[PDB]
């Protein structure tokens, strides 16, 4: 009925969450596929109507969309910010995150760590036994991404130094820029905290911090399938690419696969019996792998909103919405790119060292009650103090962090105490 | 733009064979989404007009005659914030901006006739539709 | 465009003949006899069928995206029209203060009336005052200075005050605060009571 438990000290946890942002854009030549490059097979497959381009059509809608989600994720801000040369942010090591000026590609020692573990490939090789690459070969083909992942993690350097050197400016007007210990101090503010809490622990937050975000190195890395969600939109995709594929020798009742052969072979009217099964066949094949595929590209569309969602919210902004930056208290989030996707640093403040207390709706001093103002009232079991309720710091119980209501008389488990009021001690020269 | 192949190819030298036929003779340039022809490779960096892909835009700039022209676009404009251990920027005006929002709600509702449509709106074909499940 | 579009492609693929002598029915039964007919009638009727699956299946693929997209302006309704959001760039970029609906053909526009700050002002700032050996934090504001003097003023537009002490709260003594600098916090009371 009476017992509190009020934290002491607290932790800066560092969480990664890495969400699926784009898939791969293929296209299809309808009839390269179906009927062979070379066929008047082709010729019979037009009486089969507009296949061919609701096909076309709907894999152009994916491949048109999987660069917008691209581009509501990352193209967030106006313009590309920039660090300062001297990266002296009051303690703070962004090195794992600010990229890297001696690597060529520009990408930070932590996006490397991404870019290495995702082993992909790209089927579309303006390059001329690699691997399933080859499946270039047969109809299809991969288009690129619009955004080059040289431009998508220099939208995140930026992002990146526009919420270093301006907070949550920067993504609501121009940036304004604000000394980054303060602007810590404004995001204690924001989960409850006193900003003494910041400036008093400045140097064990700095240090909580540089080692939660050396720990994320190893947490991707060294634990293997971090990137599971990334991975597998790569593993679906050449999976389906790959089952479409050999499903061309597959033969759906015909004497063979081969179109070549069944026209050197038997001649046109008994031909067109089998072409025309394997015409249905192979067709009903892009129909699946399109369906399949406009129901994936839906999947991604859903969590590409939520990451450009918890870009905003996360990223340029401070969240209070629970769970949703992360476990714990949200502080800030640092986006990071990678191969079809997006990883958010997200920084948290996590209570700590908790410790019972006594505690008390009211406090009765003169027949009036007296509820804190903006805190709690604890007792270390003989003297009542009012703290605020995030972090065990006492202070006396004045009169200017509590305020009167009442009577002590409704309140049930009011206490009585003394209020002292900094007034009648002065005014009793 | 010949989407993924290298010009050297693109006919070595058009000459065909490349279905295709029909042709064009100006600046060959190489992208790395395949031989964009036609299009002068500038070497700015604008916005993006018209995205050809793997980072390069193409777009119809003034050049006197107006041309075809291909960068590689700019993700904005660059931007340092003047970070200093002890200064802060503060705004002193402000400004009510209205943006707008479009958001698809609702489409079409459409019904089939699942056998008018199919078999013909009178035909012996409908009772052989039944069969179909 | 994308519904007239797929309701076209369906219609002018009933005149597709998916392997029949014609795509009429009427013909090829006024013309061939019924079981070399059936035979005819059945390719027809597979082709006629699988269009109108693909038709539907690609709607209600279509329909889930417009879905997701009306349980959205169903939110920004209830959070950004309905209330005042504090979720960054969900209504409008800027600080939201309001939203107005406007209804549109098969959809909703969202006129999001947001705050921007502008013309900023360099200033020089600091953590803390030190006063009488103690720390002074500002209560709800920040420390700046003209360059000569120091006030506090709202974190998101310059109106400096002078330093009293009821807009700045004490905590501990001006040693372990990394940055702090002296300056003199203005006391009400014993201006006033130095009667």
């Amino acid at each position: 009925n009476n017992s509190i438990a009020i934290p002491t000290n607290f932790t800066i946890s560092v969480t990664t969450e890495i969400l699926p942002v784009s898939m791969t854009k293929t296209s299809v030549d309808c009839t390269m596929y179906i009927c062979g490059d070379s066929t008047e097979c082709s010729n019979l497959l037009l009486q089969y109507g507009s296949f061919c381009t609701q096909l076309k059509r709907a894999l152009t809608g994916i491949a048109v969309e999987q660069d917008k989600n691209t581009q509501e994720v990352f193209a967030q801000v106006k313009q590309i910010y920039k660090t300062p040369p001297i990266k002296y942010f009051g303690g703070f090591n962004f090195s794992q995150i600010l990229p890297d000026p001696s690597k060529p590609s520009k990408r930070s020692p932590i996006e490397d760590l991404l870019f290495n573990k995702v082993t992909l490939a790209d089927a579309g090789f303006i390059k001329q036994r690699d691997l399933i690459c080859a499946q270039k070969f047969n109809g299809l083909t991969v288009l690129p991404p619009l955004l080059t992942d040289e431009m998508i993690a220099q939208y995140t350097s930026a992002l990146l130094a526009g919420t270093i050197t301006s907070g949550w400016t920067f993504g609501a007007g121009p940036a304004l820029q604000i000394p980054f210990p303060m602007q810590m101090a404004y995001r204690f503010n924001g989960i409850g905290v006193t900003q003494n809490v910041l400036y008093e622990n400045q140097k064990l937050i700095a240090n909580q911090f540089n080692s939660a975000i050396g720990k994320i190195q190893d947490s991707l890395f060294s634990t293997p399938s971090a990137l599971g969600k990334l991975q597998d939109v790569v593993n679906h995709n050449a999976q389906a690419l790959n089952t479409l594929v050999k499903q061309l020798s597959s033969k759906f009742g015909a004497i063979s696969s081969v179109l070549n052969d069944i026209l050197s072979r038997l001649d046109p009217p008994e031909a067109e019996v089998q072409i025309d099964r394997l015409i249905t066949g192979r067709l009903q094949s892009l129909q699946t792998y399109v369906t399949q595929q406009l129901i994936r590209a839906a999947e991604i569309r859903a969590s590409a909103n939520l990451a450009a969602t918890k870009m905003s919210e996360c990223v340029l902004g401070q969240s209070k919405r629970v769970d949703f930056c992360g476990k714990g208290y949200h502080l800030m989030s640092f986006p990071q790119s990678a191969p079809h996707g997006v990883v958010f640093l997200h920084v948290t403040y996590v209570p700590a060292q908790e410790k019972n207390f006594t505690t008390a709706p009211a406090i009765c001093h003169d027949g009036k009650a007296h509820f804190p103002r903006e805190g709690v009232f604890v007792s270390n079991g003989t003297h009542w103090f009012v703290t605020q309720r995030n972090f065990y710091e006492p202070q006396i119980i004045t009169t200017d962090n509590t305020f009167v209501s009442g009577n002590c008389d409704v309140v049930i488990g009011i206490v009585n105490n003394t209020v002292y009021d900094p007034l009648q001690l002065e005014l009793d020269s | 733009l010949y989407q993924g192949v290298n010009c050297t190819e693109v006919s070595v030298a058009i000459h065909a064979p490349t279905w295709r036929v029909y042709s064009t003779g100006s600046n060959v340039f190489q992208t790395r989404a395949g031989c964009l022809i036609g299009a002068e490779y500038v070497n700015n960096s604008y916005e993006c007009d018209i995205p050809i892909g793997a980072g390069v835009c193409a777009s119809y700039q003034t050049q006197a005659s107006q041309s075809i022209i291909a960068y590689t676009m700019s993700l904005g404009a660059e931007n340092s914030v003047a970070y200093s251990n002890n200064s802060i920027a503060i705004p002193t005006n402000f400004t009510i901006s209205v943006t707008t929002e479009i958001l698809p709600v609702s489409m079409t509702k459409t019904s089939v006739d699942c056998t008018m449509y199919i078999c013909g709106d009178s035909t012996e074909c409908s009772n052989l539709l039944l069969q179909y499940g």
